[PDB]
């Protein structure tokens, strides 16, 4: 809920609210019934949709590539990093250290390609999306020995069934993960800027478990990332220039904000 | 009957005292400490010298020109290379301190000017390149100031910090610089800004080399003026003292 | 065995659902809390801090700091208005990149008071009396001090004491209002006059300089959350 | 072992829980957690300041 | 991850070239390395044209005939983050376009080297 | 959870715990505080995800084969061993004898192959997997009587589905199953060297219940092996070279290790 | 005919995953259960037992029993290495075969102490005194006996005691590293010198070998299950 | 007849389970046993040796 | 059932071990301790950094050859560029230090030899 307003009557005194210092960096926190005659108001008002867990706990699209069944690129991989997308970035960047839960939802659809193929009989397409830990061995090909997912987390999923999901706990060398690291990796400081252990997840790999059909077919893979049990620490300004590179906060210098006629002016 | 704006700071063998202070920013409510025996992670007794490393280092002063672009500082890098606090870190792996910010900086009633003192915790800074990084030397300013650009660096093949002091080097509004702690000095009411800042980052204890922890930037929103016959030259000397400062890992020096 | 009937909604994916999963790593233990300052909750909290406006936002002042700067200065004339703006914190220009305006970008509705700090720049042997004010919506835009004066306002004497405080009072007749531009949910318009000229000795400048501070009140509340225009993509990074 | 809590409902009713998987990490989202403490951002100041007293 | 992967180098007539393209891997690279050296002529003629290659532990010195005998590795762990080459006899046709790409999968990075002679 | 580190203070003593015997064949177990001035640390880290249940208990596909609609190859029969795949073999060789409950999920994908015919019309497909006891009959062509599995547990899986899961008790004639067995079957000792009467489960048979359609289809069927409620007994050291037959550990001599340039070496 | 609603992951295959299936075969009886001896309960028990450490792992002596063997001898010097390796259990050559390395293998992160076990096998006669040391990361391996002895170090002398023990410490800025071979998660250097030349009597070998044994402590700890590389296969057996 | 739980969380909730088949092999597997007993293969030494006390 | 000639001694991130020693000479009897409130001079607050400064400091080795005379050392002056310990007195004005030495030599049993260890305060040359 919030506060409710204070009736109050006129005032001649000493006292001065409205007159206070800005440097000492402290707010005024100056009710309205301070400056003016205000009557007593019972306000209803609830910042419940102001939350971290409610702003930041919502599904967003951070990456899609697509894959074949037939051809030279038969299998994509993706490494897990939210900075692809500028949109749950940006939310994300809002301050310099947080911890969360991550729940992920993938969307797959196969599109069939043009070909002079004849007679195409067309088989229930099944992916199979294997997730690979840090340090763990990468699928050379996709007949690979890799694909027996002995101790690799992996889902098989077959079209025209509810997209697979799976819950993904806080993984993280430290005890948060780091938005912005100031510094080099090397000791020396002779290497790129910004880079750090922290915030290293995993690689994920899909593929069609089997050809389906001899005609050519192209699957797109979307990977949802949906924060959960959210925590943040040191609020830092908003994002104000377009992301460039995800590696690094690069931007161009843009104008604080849009200009106007003229001041005294009230419309854009 | 003491007076509000009246103030004494005593770390270590060094004192400073000032007669026109607004108030002192402790942070975000909390104050320099030590490490508990339940956060911790290195299993060796840590080292604390208290007197000699906890103590106020006065760095070099600069000038508030009439178009001076603004300064930037890296806290552990800046006192790196001073007292005893440089020599620790040189012989240890691990260092976990906290560090109270005094700038200074004085002018007479007829004299006119504002400025803004700021910690930014973690403050990456972007690169003019758009491809690279900024290098360490252009990044980091031991034993000076690194300085801001009114108009834009210029975009080429190199590794040249966007020192753009609208964005600031961090592709951000300059305005919304006050989220963090931070005080205001206008030369019609404050002789100076205090803010004491608690250690903060997301491992327990971390590098103090490689990794700077916070930035103190101080940025003149209004410029400085003043009428003919007057004092041209106006210095500012910014006084950093560690607080709580405890080292882990001896070995031998270097980096 | 048990008999069961799906309903409209099965197999669907609703970005904002609230159900439970399987974990893809079972029995993982997570490296344990540490204490961080300035832990954040709510959003309103990062909100109702001072940030400061560019209310000279005109030609090339944008690209330089000159823009968040407000000019003033000893004039043979009185009565005159020192700045004018609307109160659309979210579509506004002026509040559109303030940290209240940058938060009120997510959200659609919005409902309280606004707190405008305004911090004298000039020296100490200046001295002046502003006239802050803000007028309801329903009646042309104030062109004069004497019309301004019918309005919620403030006489400002310069003093000692650095900076004085406006505070907009909330008067809709709606419970909320729309943070993009929209008629029917007008706000009104704030401006600044001179009730005094500014008095500076020989030897002063006689121009100076205003700051302004934005921030929210304690019954300031946002609803419906939605994307903000401001950041854009046409490609992945 | 159910969970009962109180639905989001207006001003001027309650929903059962129960958790399938002893993994935790595997719940839903904790969206009824409304605190507020914005002291530290607002005033981080080491002196109380009374707004009836001048600040300086 | 390549160290300042784009940049220009300037050197006189006949003072050896030597072309920095250091780099540092993730934790999830775990793929064979792969080193490609293309060059893109000043000439306009056609581009992406490999000069030296390192794979399989091995290296190739013949994909373009120009810099016969002339490119070398400058370190021979090549394993390690330095994989670098050094033009030994510097000529007015070296201007060019030099790209370094390391491929350790996952992940590929590239380097681009801007070469004028005086 | 784990122990936790116990502050300790300079200490001059005749007591002398870094100096000890290896021949003697017992652990040093000594801690950091012995040799070095530590601080108390209160570690709240937990062994949970290193136990047995937690390492084995993870579905690994252990062999997949393929049959068709028409021609020669019409069913696939494999016998049941967990050899067949390096990894999960590899994990399961970590002990000597393992006693654990088995669950099998099935995961089948069928493959349009190439053709002349002409107007091909498909209709879903249904599989059947019959399991055979040792000692049971065997089908000896895919229209054969045996397929009826009066009592032989079978399950039907028609395509579009989620994969066909059964639950296995532990079976073996002996207490626990043997991972490795030295001697021979025969009481003479002239037969194969290793071989056991213990470890023996049964055979899969997967076939298509019909045609389905004109033209020719082969569908490919993985068989993923889950371990559940698992004991461990008699730890081994892990394999060192690689397996060339699942019959015996017949293996090719290998380096104990990579090499390195020197001693004093601090690089690969 | 209770109304039921399906969420997103309905007929879906995730290898790792905790539920009930149907028996195969019902009303089974299983074999009584014998006491074996050597139960193992947790993989940790099994990589805190002494491991030998082959340190001498170049050149031909990997295909040998001599990668094992550390070689000592009197030589007219002083302050010079015995060997010398970085702490990477997990990524290191020297320990990446041990069963502390083997079963490091399957994991991600690893956080604990680790006991280094080192057992003169030389004559009766023979004596000496060794330097074992364990040096932080930031700094340059250490090249001279000088720079070793500022890290944690510990004094051997050859005795009735055949072996000593090194217990390198945990000192880690985060609380896990990782197994494989990372510059921000730096572990550090361990190397040997010689304290006091070998000296031996007359009839009597000069040159004699060390044997180490690597176990851990027990306060480690491992997280992340994954596939071990080591183990190849091209097709089945 | 539900068996009631604790969910894996960390440290510095719960869980509710039923079995629907006798078969009881049918059930789910024991994530939840964490028992260490390293003394056999570290010492299975006949007397107890002493850290203090030297070894021979 | 410890030996009388076998001991270790642990300070700072440093242990040493001996197998075959004589005994312990602590002094004249009084163990290294800090400075008393009633005994001190200097009216500004002491620092002691105590795990860095307190540590093993292993010099240089020499050679005992069959006509060597004898060596001296300075403890204060030895380990005035060593570690810590030489960095804090450069920086400081006063210093008040115990010392614990430990010296080594070993040899087999049919070598023979004889060497005195000791520690003369105030060695005026």
């Amino acid at each position: 809920r919030v506060a409710d307003t204070v009736g109050t009557g006129p005032t001649n005194s000493e006292a001065i609210p409205a007159l206070t210092a800005a440097e000492t960096g402290h707010t005024s926190q100056v009710v309205p019934g301070d400056t003016m005659q205000t009557r007593h108001v019972k306000n209803y008002h609830s910042r419940s949709e102001s939350t971290i867990e409610n702003f930041l706990c919502r599904s967003a699209c951070v990456y899609f590539t697509e894959y074949e069944n037939s051809g030279a690129k038969r299998y994509a991989e993706w490494v897990l990093t939210p900075r692809q997308a500028a949109q749950l970035r940006r939310k994300l960047e809002f301050f310099t250290y947080v911890r969360f839960d991550l729940e992920l939802t993938f969307v797959i659809t196969s599109t069939q390609q043009p070909s002079t193929t004849q007679n195409q009989d067309a088989q229930i397409l099944t992916h199979q999306i294997m997730y690979v830990p840090p340090g763990g061995p990468v699928p050379d090909k996709v007949d690979s020995y890799v694909w027996q997912t002995s101790t690799n987390p992996s889902v098989f999923w077959t079209e025209g069934n509810a997209p697979p999901r799976m819950s993904i706990p806080f993984l993280s060398i430290g005890n948060a993960y780091s938005n912005f690291y100031d510094g080099w990796s090397e000791f020396s400081r002779n290497g790129v800027y910004g880079i750090n252990t922290l915030n290293n997840m995993g690689t994920l790999y899909a593929r069609h478990v089997n050809a389906g059909s001899t005609g050519p077919i192209k699957s797109t893979i979307r990977i949802y990332f949906k924060p959960k049990h959210v925590k943040a620490w040191i609020p830092r300004p908003p994002r104000l220039c377009q992301y460039e590179k995800a590696k690094n906060v690069n931007f161009q210098p843009s104008g604080v904000t849009t200009t106007r006629q003229s001041i005294t002016t009230m419309t854009n | 009957g003491y007076s509000d704006r009246a103030r004494s700071i005593t770390l270590g063998n060094s004192t400073i005292t000032t007669q026109e202070c607004a108030n002192v920013v402790v942070g975000y409510g909390v104050w320099p400490d030590y490490l508990k025996d339940s956060e911790a992670t290195a299993e060796d007794q840590p080292t604390q010298p208290d007197v000699a490393t906890c103590r106020f280092y006065t760095l070099d002063s600069v000038q508030w020109q009439k178009t001076s672009p603004g300064w930037w500082w890296k806290l552990p890098d800046a006192l790196s290379n001073l007292g005893l606090f440089g020599q620790n870190m040189q012989y240890h792996y691990l260092g976990r301190t906290g560090y109270t910010v005094h700038v200074q900086c004085n002018a007479s009633k007829f004299h006119q000017g504002c400025l803004l003192v700021v910690c930014v915790p973690e403050a990456e800074m972007g690169c003019a390149t758009l491809d690279n990084t900024p290098s360490s030397a252009e990044l980091l300013g031991g034993d000076s100031a690194k300085e801001f650009a009114d108009k834009p660096v210029a975009s080429g093949s190199n590794k040249l910090v966007q020192r753009v002091v609208y964005n600031a080097g961090m592709g951000v509004g300059v305005g919304n610089l006050t989220i963090f702690p931070h005080q205001w000095i206008n030369l019609r009411t404050n002789n100076s800004a205090t803010i004491v800042m608690p250690y903060t980052n997301s491992v327990p204890m971390d590098n103090m080399f490689r990794h700077n922890n916070v930035t103190l930037m101080v940025i003149p929103f209004v410029p400085l003026d003043y009428c003919p016959g007057s004092t041209t030259y106006v210095p500012i000397t910014v006084t950093i003292a560690p607080m709580c400062a405890e080292y882990n890992g001896l070995r031998l020096a270097g980096h | 065995g048990l008999p069961t009937m799906n309903t409209p909604g099965s197999c669907q994916f609703l970005t904002s659902d609230d159900f439970q999963s399987p974990s893809a790593m079972p029995q993982y233990d997570v490296t344990p809390e540490m204490r961080i300052p300035g832990e954040v909750k709510n959003l309103m909290e990062i909100a109702e801090v001072d940030s400061v406006v560019p209310v000279q936002n005109v030609g090339e002042k944008v690209n330089s700091m000159e823009a968040y700067q407000i000019p003033v200065r000893s004039n043979e004339g009185s009565g005159t208005q020192v700045f004018g703006f609307p109160l659309q914190p979210g579509y506004s220009s002026v509040f559109s990149r303030t940290l209240l305006g940058e938060i009120l970008n997510y959200y659609t509705h919005w409902s309280g008071s606004i707190k405008l700090t305004f911090m004298f720049c000039g020296s100490a042997m200046a001295t002046g009396k502003f006239l802050l004010a803000y007028s309801p919506p329903g009646a042309g835009a104030p062109t004069k001090r004497v019309d301004a004066m019918l309005g919620t306002h403030v006489v400002w004497d310069v003093g000692l004491q650095s900076s004085c405080v406006l505070c907009i009072p909330w008067i809709s007749q709606t419970h909320y209002r729309y943070v993009t531009s929209d008629e029917y949910t007008a706000g009104g318009f704030i401006t600044c006059w001179y009730q005094t000229n500014i008095v500076v000795p020989a030897d002063a400048q006689s121009s100076c300089y205003i700051m302004c501070f934005v921030s929210a009140c304690n019954d300031f509340s946002v609803r419906l959350l939605k994307d903000t225009p401001f950041i854009s993509q046409q490609n992945f990074f | 072992g159910a969970q009962v809590s109180t639905q989001k409902t207006g001003a001027h009713i309650h929903y059962t829980n129960i958790n399938y998987y002893k993994d935790a990490a595997s719940n839903s989202a904790n969206r009824q957690d409304f605190t507020q403490d914005p002291g530290k951002f607002t005033e981080p100041v080491k002196d109380i300041m009374i707004k009836s007293l001048p600040a300086l | 991850s390549i160290t300042t992967p784009e940049e220009m180098i300037e050197k006189a007539k006949g003072e050896t070239a030597y072309l920095p393209c250091k780099f540092t891997l993730s934790p999830e690279d775990q793929g064979p390395l792969d080193i490609e050296w293309l060059i893109s002529p000043a000439d306009n003629q056609k581009v992406d044209q490999v000069i030296i290659l390192y794979s399989g532990d091995k290296i190739y010195d013949d994909y373009y005939p120009d810099l016969k005998g002339r490119v070398h590795f400058t370190s021979n762990d090549l394993k390690s983050g330095d994989a670098s080459i050094n033009v030994t006899n510097l000529q007015l046709s070296d201007i060019g376009t030099y790209q370094c790409k390391v491929k350790k999968a996952p992940g590929v990075a590239n380097k681009k080297i801007h070469l004028v002679v005086l």
